[PDB]
RNA sequence: UAGGCCCAGGCGACUGUUUAGCAAAAACACAGGUCUCUGCGAAGCCGUAAGGCGAAGUAUAGGGGCUGACGCCU
RNA sequence: UCUACCCAUGUCCAGGGUGAAGUUCAGGUAACACUGAAUGGAGGCCCGAACCCACGCACGUUGAAAAGUGCGGGGAUGAGGU
């Protein structure tokens, strides 16, 4: 049976990357949350 | 020989008793080409101190002159009797009059006694493989009952509310639990109400070819593309064909209950 | 006097919404309105026939049932809208289908201005004088009553042992039963239905008490 | 007009068939063809706004010409040609000046007609003239109602309207649905009426032909667990002269 | 490695679609029939509005209900 | 990125049957519609692999597997699968 995870990098950049965060307001404070906690990995 | 009795068929007995009050009138199906075998007096007894008219269905099948003799004997007996059609109304019309001068004489009573005169309830009983359910639907006009061409289609008595007028309840068919005599077995097995898988149907076979060859002499010479009249009956089975030796038996039964031949009574 | 004999009528000035009704004390004349009907024992509702059935009109309706006095639901002003053959029943239809809860009211169609048909609605009124209070035979009135719960043996199961009558207007009923809880809204006006069946009991409402076994 | 097919299969019980006894060709001309996506009933905001629709054959949009005025400069038909997107057949127009047009094809077009719309143009099958000049009593098509735009009104298959009275600045007009109103005096108008006058006798006789035409099934209400609604203050009511009570 | 066959009654005209993971059916859809609204910035819908679908289509064309092949009764 | 529906562009379906329209000869006729003969290759047509489903039975149920396996079964040029 399919699982629901089926990988690719192109939709993963499309969805979740950094210009998509930074295009719109909301975006932009889901990165501002992330650096305040200081997560070594932002955006994707 | 016949001793089809199902449980259904005790349990309708002892249902018709549990709910006799509620009867005001009761209608009695009776087969027109059988009208003294089609009785059933194990539910006679039961049913008494009731008014009833017989009914004579499937009369198109039959011989009008015997019917109408019959009827005329049930007549002069001292019980009213009616000729109907269940599958084309014939003499539908004819029987709601008829309960109302029945039972007249208890609707100015309680008229009298101060209360609106209300609906008549009627209780239909009968053998089984008789138009049991089809006169229902007939006479409702809705199609609310389950009809087929085999015996025992209904299980269960039901309530049907005609209109504000009436109050018809439905019954299985209902047959004594032992025959004594022979020949109505055999007539009743001929005309159906009966499972026919338990049954021999070569003896039937032999009895309709018999009482075909005493009283239809040209119809059975005409029969279906063959004239004769031999002692036995190899002569008719094998004339359109290894072949069946005595399946044929079946389709002796198959067409006379569909009336390839023409009208016939047994009375 | 009407027909060698008397009788008395009033006018209630009409009645308008509760809600916007906030006059200057204006408003305190509904409450005398509403005092003629306790002292009234036949009442008369009048619709309009050029509008269509308003929604405060059955509100109104509910009064005069409530307090168990005999209706005749009146309608005024045809010469408005059309008189024509199939326009009796496109109103008469209307009003059962929106006027449920009262459906022994007899229908009169009159218009005032016109005078036509104004001295049929006295006929209508002596007859519901005699339902509103009227009594029936103790012995008859059992009789039925098995009657009903035997084609419908649905009431553990609930038992129906006696039943009688108390009052004249409105005819009050009690049946004594194993226990009223197992009485559901859906069977007391099932039992209404066959008693109003049984009688003419027409323009008047009904009410059905219970009590326990006793 | 109609054939039938025999029943070879318990799908094609009852399939009707038109006859295109009026096609001579079968293929389009490049210049008059534009593109045509389909929309699947959603909007500019994707949400589904009108039920029962999508799917279906591609279609590529043909060019027609619902103005006219090319005065003068008389035309010749060319050839009549089936479309897909529309429920009547089009025709192509060679005018003598040079330029190629396709029209809306009223019945009785033979190939090799010559055709003409203007002030000046003839009472005849495939002119376009203004309401002034055509007399009463006419059958006409592809009504207008403002000058300028480009026949609006009756241009479905095998439908028509007629000529009443000439009252001054209007024209009274009666139009397939027994509506009568007044149109501007100066608008135009097409002569005949239009053809594939058959099309309504057409029997699907599938459910999968419906599908090609590019319509999704329905499903009643009950198992999902007479007020007119024109506007009462709406303008153009004074034009209208006898109601649509059919 | 390759179709078991023959009779009699209901139900649904047929091919198709459904409760991923208990119910594949007589349930849904379907071709046909019928009622009702709409003269074009149409009627209906999505949006506070701008802006769109209907449609670049015009009453033999589009929305919304009820039934449900086709032969003999309504 | 699973599933529901839609939009734009690609791609897949071993073999074998039945024989519609149309066309030609032609009893028939004055010619038909109807005979037959030949040609023709339509179908939400038939049997059946790849592919897609999930009707019956058995096993497994601290399983190889948080929906599987084995033997039978339905569709298989279309309202198809991807
Ligand atoms: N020719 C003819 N057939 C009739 C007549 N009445 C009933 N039938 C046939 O009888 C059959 C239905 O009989 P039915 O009334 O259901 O018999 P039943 O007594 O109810 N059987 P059960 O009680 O077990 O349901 C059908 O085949 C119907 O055609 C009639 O008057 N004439």
């Amino acid at each position: 049976m399919k699982r629901t995870f089926q990988p690719n990098n192109r939709k993963r950049s499309k969805v979740h990357g950094f210009r998509s965060r930074m295009s719109s307001k909301n975006g932009r404070l889901v990165l501002a949350r992330r650096r305040r906690k200081g997560r070594k990995v932002l955006s994707a | 020989t016949i001793q089809w009795f199902p449980g259904h068929m005790a349990k309708a007995r002892r249902e018709v008793t549990e709910k006799l009050k509620l009867i005001d009138i009761v209608y009695e199906l009776v087969d027109a080409r059988i009208p003294m075998s089609s009785r059933n007096p194990m539910i006679e007894d039961i049913l008494k101190n009731k008014p009833r008219i017989m009914l004579l269905n499937k009369a198109d099948k039959a011989d009008a002159a015997v019917t109408q003799q019959w009827k005329e004997h049930f007549e002069n007996q001292g019980i009213r009797s009616l000729s109907i059609n269940s599958v084309n109304g014939q003499g539908l019309n004819q029987i709601v009059p008829a309960s109302k001068e029945i039972l007249q004489e208890k609707f100015d009573r309680m008229r009298a006694k101060g209360v609106k005169p209300r609906a008549i309830r009627a209780l239909i009983i009968g053998i089984p493989n008789v138009g049991k359910s089809t006169l229902i639907n007939r006479l409702a006009k809705k199609n609310i009952a389950k009809t087929g061409d085999r015996p025992g289609i209904t299980t269960s008595q039901q309530w049907v509310k005609v209109g504000k007028e009436l109050e018809l309840l439905d019954t299985p068919g209902i047959l004594w639990p032992k025959f004594e005599d022979e020949l109505v077995g055999l007539r009743l097995a001929v005309t159906g109400a009966i499972k026919d898988s338990i049954i021999n149907l070569q003896d039937v076979a032999v009895f309709g070819l018999r009482f075909l060859e005493e009283h239809y002499p040209e119809r059975l010479k005409e029969r279906y593309g063959l004239d004769e009249i031999p002692e036995d009956i190899a002569e008719l089975f094998d004339a359109i064909g290894l072949i069946n030796y005595d399946k044929t038996t079946e389709v002796i039964i198959r067409d006379i209950r569909t009336e390839k031949f023409g009208r016939l009574s047994f009375e | 006097t009407y027909n060698q004999q008397e009788f008395v009528i009033v006018d209630t000035a009409g009645m308008r919404k509760k809600g916007k009704v906030y006059e200057t004390t204006e408003k305190y004349s509904v409450l005398r309105a509403l005092k003629a009907i306790d002292r009234s024992e036949v009442v008369a509702v009048v619709l309009d026939g050029e509008e269509g059935i308003i929604e405060q009109d059955k509100r109104i309706a509910g009064y005069a049932h409530e307090a168990g006095k005999a209706v005749v639901i009146v309608v005024n002003k045809w010469d408005a809208v059309d008189k024509d053959e199939s326009t009796m029943k496109e109103f008469e239809e209307n009003i059962r289908d929106h006027f449920q809860f009262l459906d022994y009211a007899p229908i009169l169609f009159m218009s005032a201005l016109t005078k036509k048909r104004i001295h049929t609605l006295m006929p209508a009124i002596i007859k519901a004088s005699e339902n509103h209070s009227l009594r029936v035979q103790t012995n008859v009135l059992n009789d039925v009553i098995m009657d009903a719960v035997a084609m419908n043996p649905t009431p553990s199961r609930l038992k129906i042992y006696y039943a009688t009558q108390v009052s004249v207007k409105p005819p009050s009923f009690v049946v004594f039963v194993n226990d009223p809880e197992l009485m559901h809204f859906s069977y007391e006006r099932f039992l209404e239905n066959r008693i109003r069946d049984a009688f003419g009991f027409e323009g008047t409402p009904i009410k059905i008490f219970a009590r326990a076994r006793k | 007009a109609i054939k039938k097919y025999k029943p070879t299969s318990n799908g094609r019980r009852g399939m009707t068939t038109s006859d295109f006894a009026e096609i001579t060709t079968d293929k389009p001309e490049k210049s008059l063809l534009a593109p045509l996506h389909k929309k699947g009933g959603r909007n500019n905001q994707g949400k589904l706004t009108v039920r029962h629709q999508g799917g279906g054959h591609k279609r590529q949009y043909r060019v027609i010409d619902f103005k006219r005025d090319k005065d003068g400069i008389p035309g010749r038909v060319a050839t009549v040609e089936y479309d897909p997107n529309r429920s009547a057949n089009i025709a192509l127009i060679n005018y003598a000046d040079g330029e190629k047009r396709y029209i809306l094809a009223p019945k009785g077009i033979q190939v090799g007609t010559e055709i003409m719309s203007g002030p000046e143009a003839d009472i005849k099958v495939g002119n376009a003239l203004p309401l002034i000049n055509i007399p009463v009593g006419t059958v006409v098509h592809n009504i207008e109602l403002k000058p300028g735009k480009g026949g609006q009104l009756v241009r479905s298959a095998g439908t028509s309207a007629q000529v009443l009275g000439k009252e001054g600045k209007y024209v009274l007009v009666r139009l397939n649905s027994g509506e009568v109103r007044m149109i501007l005096s100066a608008c135009r108008a097409s002569i005949g009426q239009v053809g594939n006058e058959q099309h309504e006798l057409i029997n699907i006789g599938k459910a999968g032909r419906s599908r090609w035409k590019g319509i999704r099934p329905t499903v009643r209400g009950s198992v999902m667990n007479g007020f007119k609604t024109r506007k009462k203050k709406n303008k153009s009511d004074k034009f209208i002269v006898r109601r649509r009570k059919n």
